[PDB]
């Protein structure tokens, strides 16, 4: 009931952002939910004066034919002190983990009018015709990383009979999302879900315990070709850079002299035991892998077709956080960059479950071609960042 | 008197940190002089400036140019604050829709008629220097929006906007625009009904107290039934300046929007690396029969027409060649709305498809900015190609909805790298190595048949001679054929599929790959003493 004082950080002005062109459905569902939300107070009209924009457009979620205003608050928050929760690193090992959009509950609160012209955003007009419509936020905007910081105390005021109620249950906040975890059965979690949703109302479910961390392994043939051999050398070379005592030359042995490609090898004991002693060693986790919070995680994507993708999440090159592998079939059989955004949901939301934070992602996509399209298919209420990676790894055929 | 409505003001602030304005008064004639005194008493008359102190220690300079005031805010805007866009892009024509009639109304009386912020007209303080300055300079500031201000154009458009809102919701048979001095309306309406609603559009802006074809707007030219552009002027002269190829290479772009077949690459060729006004610049063969083409295209006029929502949205792309696409946009059939053009990015490799690719993702742009929506495609390429294309692809790539269309030069795939080794096709182990420093190496094969070769080249790097030796494995071989090799540099080019190539050694092993039926290209860890696999038949 009231403002708590917000500035930016030490030498920097607002988010001066382009507004991304936007189609004319989005553009009218857009329009249709500002209006109504001009009405509730939640956004004023600003005139001129206010400089600063933050992008906005619109999606459409699971079940749910009703578009909701997505803003890209993406340069706002960088622009944010923050500074004001320890992980739960119970979460990720839960039997089931369910996420809620606790959104709507931000817009009970006003925000320091001092800072309510950093909020700026605008619905751009076909044709460049009339000048966009613009608006700032009066209330806590779903997005910005200083609406759940803020709205903490407030939330941790309304879940304190249900945590204390079962102190089994472990609840997790990011951005305008809320992890409730819980070891329990299926059809007894989502009617204590459906218990907590009441709960909530007078104020999509995980399995991370379905998901480890990735090995590697190789091929167990009984007859190996010249080229069943040279991609086992290629692959045990790579995987040197990670694990320590890999050792290749008595593999490499049995290539030497000319033999064709589909010609059989047998294998030697020298080599059999070679093989054998780097299997173990794969067997083995990554020595000495810890989480820094200071640095960026970095998720990398390949794309292995068939429907088929793996990744890995790093924040120093042979030293993988976790690595996984993803094939869904969401309708999305004839398209690749709507199979692509939802591996990155899918992955940013796992990375969110773990470490409590978005990593920046290397996508397997022109710059061009993923920025005209993501938004189409995009159904999460935050943004990671993202580069776009240009030359075919040749580390695709060892993930696989 | 009928009570006009107060305008509100838009707050303004100068930039935190500086003070306001703070010039010296430039010297003048007693002729411009007697001419600002006149102006500014009349301008005081129509309650547009006002006469202050020496409490304003804020000044700002004034020229007269013949007659008419002008006011030089050059350092003001450099402390005065940013505002929105408002907005940084024009309408583009082909986005509009055929109207039946279209007014014109007079803005000139309402511009000087918006009111400033009061707390910022300290900074508009202006002095007129008397005769002999044997006085202190009449001292005036502001009370309304000044022309040249860095505010005024985005304060005034808001305030318009603001006021035509309701006149505009409740006429959606109506249509409004703001350039320049001037107001335009339009409508499908009857010429009775139309002129009866120009009367209550007058009748609203003398609410505020506002009592006042073809077209020439942007480069364009406006008709009530089709749009194009104002008559591209290309400079001829046998002496060609770096200045006049921009000149020149704009004008052409500019065109390239409703005039098809335009092409710019040989005049943009001449331009890299080079920042210079002065220049007498040749031009070869290839330029100019381009220029000779364009005067061609540019002989006869060409009109876009207006946008029916009623009707699908189809985009055409066609292959100009050399890198360069042409598109035209329409809804039917030799009727288009527009037209255009996409260059292929600067880049090493390159092939077809990803450039269609890029045409098209630009395109889709373009549209959803002009229309707000994505149009079909028709594609010179074939569903096969495109299919076995993606799912190939490394990277992620998409077309959105598009069809087939047979106008050659067709887009296809020029030659497919196996995915397993083959059986019965010769096995070529390559490699190439070159000496850093005398620029002296080798490169080469040797096969599963004992089929050998060594090559020796002069001036040469280890990234080119390990090219090399696969341009030697397929050209000695049968139309199959295995090649192993420890280049990742090599690898990662062919992995790349390019079907052009700066580099003429990569062109001939494409040209190589496209006779063969069918290449496998397998990849090794060099130095791991691998057989087959020899270093010490090159690095000597
Ligand atoms: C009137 C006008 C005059 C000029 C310059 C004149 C000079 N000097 C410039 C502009 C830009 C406009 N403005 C305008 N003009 C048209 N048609 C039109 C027909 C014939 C002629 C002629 N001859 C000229 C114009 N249509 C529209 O918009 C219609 C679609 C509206 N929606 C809104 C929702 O999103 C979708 C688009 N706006």
């Amino acid at each position: 009931i009231e403002t708590v004082p917000v500035k930016l950080k030490p030498g920097m002005d607002g988010p001066k952002v382009k507004q991304w062109p936007l189609t004319e459905e989005k553009i009218k569902a857009l329009v249709e939910i500002c209006t109504e939300m001009e009405k509730e107070g939640k956004i004023s009209k600003i005139g001129p004066e206010n400089p600063y924009n933050t992008p906005v457009f619109a999606i459409k979620k699971k079940d749910s034919t009703k578009w909701r205003k997505l803003v890209d608050f993406r340069e706002l928050n960088k622009r944010t002190q923050d500074f004001w929760i320890p992980h739960p690193a119970g979460l990720k090992k839960k039997k089931s983990v369910t996420v809620l959009d606790v959104g709507d509950a931000y817009f009970s609160v006003p925000l320091d009018e001092d800072f309510r012209k950093y909020t700026a955003f605008t619905i751009p007009s076909i044709n460049n015709e009339t000048p966009g419509i613009r608006y700032q936020y009066n209330v806590l905007p779903q997005g910005w990383k200083g609406s759940p910081a803020i709205f903490q105390s407030s939330m941790t005021k309304i879940l304190e009979p249900f945590k204390k109620q079962n102190p089994d249950i472990v609840i997790y906040q990011y951005m305008d999302d809320l992890y409730v975890g819980s070891d329990l059965e299926i059809g007894q979690h989502r009617t204590k879900i459906e218990e907590l949703r009441q709960h909530l109302l007078r104020w999509y479910e995980l399995h991370p315990d379905k998901w480890t961390v990735q090995p590697i392994v190789l091929p167990e043939k009984d007859s190996w070709t010249v080229n069943d051999i040279q991609k086992l050398v290629g692959k045990l070379n790579w995987a040197s850079q990670i694990y320590p005592g890999i050792k290749v030359r008595q593999l490499s042995k049995l290539l030497r002299g000319t033999k064709a490609l589909t010609e059989v090898i047998p294998l030697t004991e020298e080599a059999e035991l070679e093989l054998a002693e780097n299997r173990e060693i794969l067997k083995e986790p990554v020595h000495g892998v810890y989480y820094d919070p200071s640095k960026d995680l970095i998720a990398e994507i390949q794309k292995q077709g068939q429907g088929q993708w793996t990744y890995q999440i790093y924040q120093e090159p042979f030293k993988n956080l976790k690595t996984g592998k993803y094939a869904r079939m969401r309708g999305a059989h004839t398209n690749d960059v709507k199979q692509l955004t939802e591996a990155v949901q899918k992955i940013t939301t796992e990375s969110i479950v773990i470490w409590g934070k978005t990593p920046k992602f290397k996508l397997p996509i022109q710059k061009e071609t993923w920025e005209t399209w993501w938004t189409e298919y995009w159904q999460a209420t935050w943004i990671p960042e993202w580069e776009f990676v240009n030359t075919p790894p040749l580390v695709k055929l060892w993930y696989q | 008197m009928v009570p006009i409505s107060p305008i509100e003001t838009v707050p303004v602030k100068l930039k935190p940190g500086m003070d306001g304005p703070k010039v010296k008064q430039w010297p003048l004639t007693e002729e411009k002089i007697k001419a600002l005194v006149e102006i500014c008493t009349e301008m005081e008359k129509e309650g547009k400036i006002s006469k202050i102190g020496p409490e304003n220690p804020y000044n700002t300079p004034v020229f007269a140019i013949k007659w008419r005031k002008l006011v030089d805010f050059r350092e003001l805007n450099k402390r005065t604050q940013d505002f929105w866009e408002v907005q940084l892009g024009i309408p583009h024509p082909a986005g509009l829709k055929k109207k039946k009639s279209v007014t014109v109304l007079d803005v000139g009386d309402a511009y000087f008629s918006v009111p400033l912020d009061e707390d910022f007209r300290k900074y508009t303080a202006f002095t007129i220097p008397s005769i002999n300055n044997e006085t202190p300079g009449i001292r005036y500031q502001y009370n309304v929006l000044p022309q040249g201000w860095k505010g005024s154009p985005a304060i005034f458009q808001s305030s318009m906007t603001k006021i035509l809102e309701p006149f505009a919701a409740q006429n959606p048979d109506i249509v409004i625009c703001q350039y320049m001095d001037d107001l335009y309306v339009g409508s499908d309406l009857e010429i009775g009904q139309h002129r009866t609603k120009i009367e209550e559009l007058r009748q609203h802006l003398l609410r505020w107290g506002l009592t006042t074809p073809p077209f020439l707007w942007m480069g364009y030219e406006l008709h009530p039934d089709k749009w194009t552009v104002q008559p591209i002027v290309l400079p001829e002269k046998d002496s060609w300046t770096v200045n006049d190829i921009q000149k020149l290479v704009g004008k052409l772009n500019w065109a390239s929007q409703i005039y098809p077949g335009i092409k710019v690459r040989q005049l943009s060729k001449l331009l890299r690396g080079t920042k210079a006004l002065t220049e007498v610049i040749p031009l070869t063969e290839e330029a100019e029969l381009e220029l000779a083409e364009n005067r061609e295209i540019l002989k006869e006029p060409v009109h876009g027409v207006y946008y029916d929502p009623s009707k699908d949205l189809i985009a055409e792309i066609q292959k100009q060649g050399q890198g360069q696409w042409t598109y035209q946009i329409y809804q039917e059939p030799f009727k288009n709305l527009k037209t255009g053009k996409y260059a292929r990015m600067r880049g090493a490799h390159t092939n077809d498809v990803k450039q269609l690719t890029e045409a098209v993702q630009k395109i889709t742009t373009e549209s959803i900015v002009i229309w707000g929506k994505t149009p079909k495609f028709k594609l010179p390429i074939q569903k096969e190609t495109w299919e076995t294309w993606w799912t190939e692809y490394w990277q992620a790539t998409w077309i959105p909805e598009w069809e087939f269309v047979n106008t050659p030069p067709l887009v296809k795939l020029w030659y497919q790298l196996e995915k397993e080794p083959i059986v019965g096709a010769e096995t070529f182990y390559v490699d190439g190595a070159a000496n850093r420093e005398t620029k002296l190496g080798k490169a080469g094969y040797v096969t599963n048949k004992g089929r050998q070769k060594v090559v020796p080249l002069t001036n040469t790097t280890n990234q080119k001679t390990e090219l090399q030796a696969i341009y030697l494995a397929l050209q000695d071989s049968g139309l199959e054929v295995n090649i192993v090799t420890d280049s990742q540099y090599a690898l990662g080019i062919i992995q790349a599929q390019p079907d052009k190539s700066e580099s003429e050694l990569v062109n001939q092993i494409i040209e190589q790959l496209i006779k063969k039926e069918k290449v496998y290209l397998a990849w090794v860890p060099a130095h791991k003493g691998i057989g087959g696999n020899e270093q010490v038949d090159k690095l000597v």
